[PDB]
């Protein structure tokens, strides 16, 4: 089984930079090579087949070269929508095999988050839990801290967050922290606060509401 | 237009059986070798199986030999993957792919379906509840909170796909209860909050949940 | 003496693939080649250098029955000097072929709802077959410029194709049972004679 060795396994680069990715086959495979692009939560799509033929649609920023054992994928001017994981596939012979992937991130200027807080809904309260959600929209870099405060008491153990992948237009991130309390506990308190720390803010931003408007 | 649509994914007991199906159109199906390739959550691409154009040859990666069997029906433009003795390592997104054209000798690009997720778990299916993330009190933010479902995936859209600018659908988080949760949010002009209608469409196939929640002020 | 066993040939439960066509040697028996034609359930009955109702007053050393399954649009190939995948890579009739070609539709025995993959034919070959040759090799076929190392891939295809007979195919893609009778007269005591 032909083994493929792809380098590097991740890289970051600025918009407009040239990005180069390489694949090394354990055997001659002449030109029987495809390059795939896989965007977040999508299926892999072929950019180049036969080592250097552009698939229809694919922007001409993309090109490939090599023959035998050493192949190269070039994005001549990295664009925001190029955030993806790239794979090489050997097509000489079954079992078909793949390189390990190359996560391509975009280097960007600093952007502060826009912060929103969201009280639990009328509906969910009837069920016996309360979910308090805090949104951090379109910031950069990824690092961020959310602290929950309930009547000024710092919460611990009762929040989970997740972050999106880099946005395909402005290369920023978004994050969503959710605080989970029982209906009883939630109603024992008035002030619900989301305190956000991020490199783009001079001082932590707090967004808050009072239970029951 | 080449189209490859997969189906039959979902929740399977550890040790049980599932049969995936790949429907194809836009090309003379019987001319092409086909393959199943799978991608585990967060991992890379693993090829597992191929069948030749006419069904006279087939083979399997080692992690799958003895347990899975590939087949095709050239009258129905359909590829199949029968999966037996499933286990935790088999949880993945399974893709079907059309590869070599024995009719010609020119290299053609492969074509892949969209994937289907099979989850090998003993836990029970469970449909989500959907709660609005009501907006403002300019650019306003609103959303939907899809809570307590199993297994993955859940899909969200906004205004039946009419609203796409400004959406962020977050990765599902796995709570201590063993159920997942997921939020989806949109940024929207403040003035449009009286005029324009905002609905989020949640669909959780493993429990046949399809819910539309109006997200509105107050 | 005894009767020739054409019933075993024509009414055999299993028929070979054409790439691996079966030859039976008919010997020491009395044959009514009319009673073969009289079973007028044959869509093809073409004879070469001979005729039914004349096979009954003729004696030969050996009679050969080659049998196999192909598809409807390939029957036309089971004839001398024909070209095509069957005539070139599976079963060639010589220029001096002397015998009859008898075929008939077998959709009721040889198709299956998911497709029957038991019946195969060779699609690729480096060289045309010679008359009455048989190639049962299974080596991967190099359709391109690079070797195949015993393994399928781009331009490296296992040569045998599956017919995949299904009952819903149009006639040209349905299975036909073929029997080719070849009559041979060596300088030796004849042992296959008509009743005459
Ligand atoms: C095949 O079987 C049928 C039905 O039993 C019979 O009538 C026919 O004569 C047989 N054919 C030969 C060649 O014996």
């Amino acid at each position: 089984a032909i083994q493929l060795t792809q380098s590097p396994s991740s890289l970051s680069a600025s918009v407009g930079d040239r990005v180069t990715i390489t694949c090394r086959a354990s055997q001659g495979i002449s030109s029987y090579l495809a390059w795939y692009q896989q965007k977040p939560g999508k299926a892999p799509k072929v950019l180049i087949y036969a080592a250097s033929t552009l698939q229809s649609g694919v922007p001409s920023r993309f090109s490939g070269s090599g023959s035998g054992t050493d192949f190269t994928l070039t994005i001549s001017s990295l664009q925001p929508e190029d955030f993806a994981t790239y794979y090489c596939q050997q097509l000489k012979s079954y079992p078909l095999t793949f390189g390990g992937g190359t996560k391509v991130e975009i280097t960007r200027t600093v952007a502060a988050p826009s912060v929103f807080i969201f009280p639990p809904s009328d509906e969910q309260l009837k069920s016996g839990t309360a979910s308090v959600v805090c949104l951090l929209n379109n910031f950069y870099p990824r690092e961020a801290k959310v602290q929950w405060k309930v009547d000024n008491a710092l919460q611990s153990g009762n929040s989970q967050e997740s972050v999106t992948e880099q946005d395909s237009k402005d290369s920023t991130y978004s994050l969503s922290s959710t605080l989970t309390l029982s209906k009883a506990d939630y109603e024992k308190h008035k002030v619900y606060a989301c305190e956000v720390t991020h490199q783009g803010l001079s001082s932590p931003v707090t967004k808050s509401f009072n239970r029951g408007e | 237009q080449v189209q490859m649509v997969e189906s039959g994914g979902g929740l399977v007991r550890p040790g049980g059986s599932l049969r995936l199906s790949c429907a194809a159109s836009g090309f003379t199906f019987s001319d092409y070798y086909m393959s199943w390739i799978r991608q585990a959550p967060g991992k890379g691409l693993e090829w597992i199986s191929y069948i030749s154009s006419s069904g006279s040859s087939m083979n399997y990666a080692d992690s799958v030999k003895g347990r899975f069997t590939i087949s095709r029906d050239n009258a129905k433009n359909s590829l199949f993957l029968q999966m037996n003795s499933l286990r935790a390592e088999d949880t993945a997104v399974y893709y079907c792919a059309r590869e070599f054209d024995l009719t010609k000798i020119i290299m053609v690009p492969p074509y892949w379906g969209q994937g289907t997720l099979v989850t090998v778990s003993s836990a029970s299916t469970k449909g989500p509840s959907v709660f609005p993330l009501a907006p403002s009190s300019g650019t306003a933010a609103l959303g939907c909170l899809v809570k307590d479902y199993f297994p993955e995936p859940v899909t969200v859209s906004w205004n039946s796909g009419a609203l796409t600018s400004g959406v962020h659908t977050f990765p599902a988080v796995l709570q201590s209860s063993g159920l997942y949760s997921l939020s989806s949010v949109v940024t929207v002009p403040s003035s449009s909050l009286g005029t324009q209608t905002y609905i989020c469409n949640v669909n959780h196939k493993p429990s046949n949940t399809k819910v539309d929640k109006k997200v509105e002020p107050k | 003496t005894n009767l020739c066993p054409f019933g075993e040939v024509f009414n055999a439960t299993r028929f070979a693939s054409v790439y691996a066509w079966n030859r039976k040697r008919i010997s020491n028996c009395v044959a009514d080649y009319s009673v073969l034609y009289n079973s007028a359930s044959f869509s093809t009955f073409k004879c070469y250098g001979v005729s039914p109702t004349k096979l009954n007053d003729l004696c030969f050393t050996n009679v050969y029955a080659d049998s196999f399954v192909i598809r409807g649009d390939e029957v036309r190939q089971i004839a001398p000097g024909q070209t095509g995948k069957i005539a070139d890579y599976n079963y060639k009739l010589p220029d001096d072929f002397t015998g009859c070609v008898i075929a008939w539709n077998s959709n009721n025995l040889d198709s299956k709802v998911g497709g029957n993959y038991n019946y195969l034919y060779r699609l690729f070959r480096k060289s045309n077959l010679k008359p009455f040759e048989r190639d049962i090799s299974t080596e991967i076929y190099q359709a391109g410029s690079t070797p195949c190392n015993g393994v399928e891939g781009f331009n490296c295809y296992f040569p045998l194709q599956s017919y995949g007979f299904q009952p819903t195919n149009g006639v040209g893609y349905q299975p036909y049972r073929v029997v080719v009778l070849s009559f041979e007269l060596l300088h030796a005591p004849a042992t296959v004679c008509g009743p005459k």
